């Protein structure tokens, strides 16, 4: 009841005009697994409209793609480059500055061999 | 010559901090300087 | 970044990089005047690493092309595909050359035209400030592409210390001796240059061109119009890790670095199955990867006259196994599981030996995204049969008195031909003891 409870608070956020009933209503039989078949009815409508709005827009396949490029580190044309200027602000001890022309050549290199797509490649905030 | 090394020491430390980028629309800024200096 | 400065030179060079630039835009979905297909972006995910980087979206290609010769420039600006080719990078409109068939004559053309030879051609050398190397695109056969070809290998050696110098060079024919005569001669003076004043080279034999040119592709009257199909490819073939995006070995001294295990020790074996068009039609039933690395060490597809009696004493050390395309990754660790049970490779008894295998997504194109592709870069030490086979035909013909009184006259006056000979024989004392 909680994880289609949790799950209602979430679509409520998406917009208000936006529910996910699909209207059950009146409910409740006196007898024993009436509970379960109003279990079953949220939780495969939870079901449905979640794979209706991630996968189309808010994009977990292209997000976890590029979650993949660069921590798996698969596209190894752009990535080579900058791991060769990682390299060489690395090999000594860093100043105050040093941090962010770090941070100037992550995004020099994505226009110079160019990714799937760039303005989405902007999620890579560099720490050490 | 002296206040042109100068001019070229404050540049450089210019454009590290620009890429300094703290990412709200910061890797905008750090684009257009690098654009500059080069071309 | 890794730009590279292709040096096609030569009567045969010259032809073997027009198709090989010409291969080049139908795979990365552009025309040679314009674009006209977005594939070229979404599908390929780089395309400045051969051609020079775009003023507006026109890929330039780092190419120059010298030839005594006139005739193989004449019949290349009335194809289409010359408006791609600048006229100023190399030559403007009517240029010439020699008259000319000797080796004696581009080795000393090269001394005499030394201002306008360096001029030009180090334009596109400062485009890039991290350049990758030279690959000299030249021919062994005939006197010009070897004759001035020899020259450039000494030159750029100190001039440009810190860069790659590897070459695709084809080897001359020796089914007869009546057209040309002097073939043991301009051989053998740059196949010293290509050991100690180069790192690198790439074999490719004519003998077994036409091996391959009546096996599968069934021609009766062997012309000139079919050197350029198998060798267009494999060139192509060889540049899948640095053109297309790949992640081990996606550069060209990342590949040969991998399988030379010692300079004057590095002519590598090529080998390429797929040619024919009608297998098209049963690739559609999920044609697998478990059987097309089978045939690669099977002397089938081998681009090298070799003996076949002579591979149970040599033995290999780096095999390169090049996958494209469509691959099926999840039995690509099961390809190479079966290696081991045969043993179709000889492995060195001293040291250990190496299977490697990679892959790349290829053009975002029917023939290409459909059909299988082996391309296979060997190195066996059984290359030193090519060397009795050129030195054996080397000191015959100077006991006949050929050549001797016909060759010294212009700009050699000591006897530079056991200078030749000894070098070679201790490349092939050395791939001997190589095996301990």
């Amino acid at each position: 009841i909680l994880s289609t409870g949790k799950y209602l608070n979430v679509v409520r956020e998406c917009g208000h005009d936006v529910t996910c009933p699909d209207a059950k209503e009146i409910t409740y039989t006196l007898k024993e697994q009436a509970y379960v078949e109003r279990i079953e009815k949220a939780y495969n409508y939870a079901s449905k409209v979640l794979l209706d709005f991630l996968m189309e827009e808010e994009e977990l396949v292209a997000h976890l793609r590029s979650i993949k490029h660069y921590f798996l580190m698969d596209q190894g044309d752009f990535f080579v480059h900058f791991m060769d200027l990682t390299e060489e602000e690395l090999k000594k001890p860093v100043d105050d500055i040093i941090p962010t022309r770090l941070e100037a050549l992550l995004e020099l290199a994505l226009r110079m061999s160019t990714a799937n797509t760039d303005p989405f490649k902007d999620d890579l905030k560099i720490e050490l | 010559r002296i206040l042109t090394h100068f001019y070229q020491g404050i540049v450089q430390q210019f454009l590290v901090l620009l890429t300094t980028s703290t990412d709200e629309s910061l890797r905008f800024l750090s684009f257009r300087l690098d654009f500059n200096e080069h071309y | 970044p890794r730009e590279i400065i292709t040096l096609q030179l030569g009567q045969c060079g010259n032809q073997i990089g027009f198709e090989f630039w010409k291969q080049l835009c139908a795979e990365h979905g552009i025309s040679p005047e314009g674009i006209v297909e977005e594939f070229a972006t979404e599908g390929t995910d780089r395309k400045d690493v051969f051609f020079y980087q775009a003023d507006d979206e026109h890929y330039i290609p780092r190419a120059v092309l010298l030839d005594l010769e006139p005739r193989v420039i004449h019949s290349i600006l009335n194809s289409p595909y010359a408006n791609l080719y600048n006229p100023e990078n190399i030559y403007l409109s009517e240029h010439g050359g020699g008259a000319g068939n000797n080796w004696a004559s581009g080795f000393s053309q090269g001394e005499k035209i030394h201002e306008d030879i360096f001029d030009i051609i180090d334009r596109e050398a400062d485009g890039s400030d991290s350049l990758e190397g030279f690959v000299l695109c030249h021919s062994i056969a005939g006197g010009t592409g070897s004759g001035l070809g020899s020259y450039l290998l000494e030159r750029l050696n100190d001039r440009y210390p810190k860069k790659l110098v590897q070459t695709y060079s084809v080897f001359p024919n020796q089914d007869e001796m009546s057209h040309v005569v002097v073939q043991p001669y301009n051989s053998l003076l740059t196949l010293k240059r290509l050991t100690q004043n180069a790192d690198c080279v790439v074999v490719l034999d004519n003998t077994a061109l036409n091996r391959i040119a009546t096996d599968r592709l069934h021609i009766q009257n062997p012309s000139f119009s079919q050197i350029n199909q198998l060798v267009s490819t494999i060139m192509s073939a060889s540049t899948t890790t640095l053109r297309y995006p790949g992640y081990m070995n996606n550069d060209l001294i990342g590949l040969i670095a991998s399988l030379i295990p010692t300079p004057r020790l590095h002519f590598l074996m090529t080998g390429y199955t797929p040619l024919t068009t009608d297998q098209s039609v049963a690739s559609v039933r999920k044609t697998t990867v478990l059987d097309v690395m089978r045939r690669l060490l099977q002397p089938k597809n081998v681009m090298v006259s070799t003996g076949r009696d002579r591979q149970t004493n040599h033995c290999y050390i780096a095999i390169l196994n090049i996958i494209q395309g469509e691959v099926d990754p999840t039995q690509v660790h099961k390809s190479l599981q079966r290696i081991r049970e045969r043993k179709l490779a000889n492995f060195i008894p001293w040291g250990p030996a190496s299977i490697q295998v990679a892959l790349s997504r290829k053009s975002p194109y029917l023939p290409s995204a459909h059909r299988v592709s082996g391309l296979m870069m060997a190195n066996h030490t059984n290359i030193s049969s090519l060397f009795e086979r050129t030195c054996r035909q080397y000191d015959k013909l100077r006991k006949r008195e050929a050549f001797l009184e016909q060759f010294r006259k212009e700009d050699i006056f000591k006897d530079n031909f056991d200078e030749l000979d000894n070098s070679r024989e201790i490349v092939q004392q050395l791939i001997d003891e190589y095996h301990a």
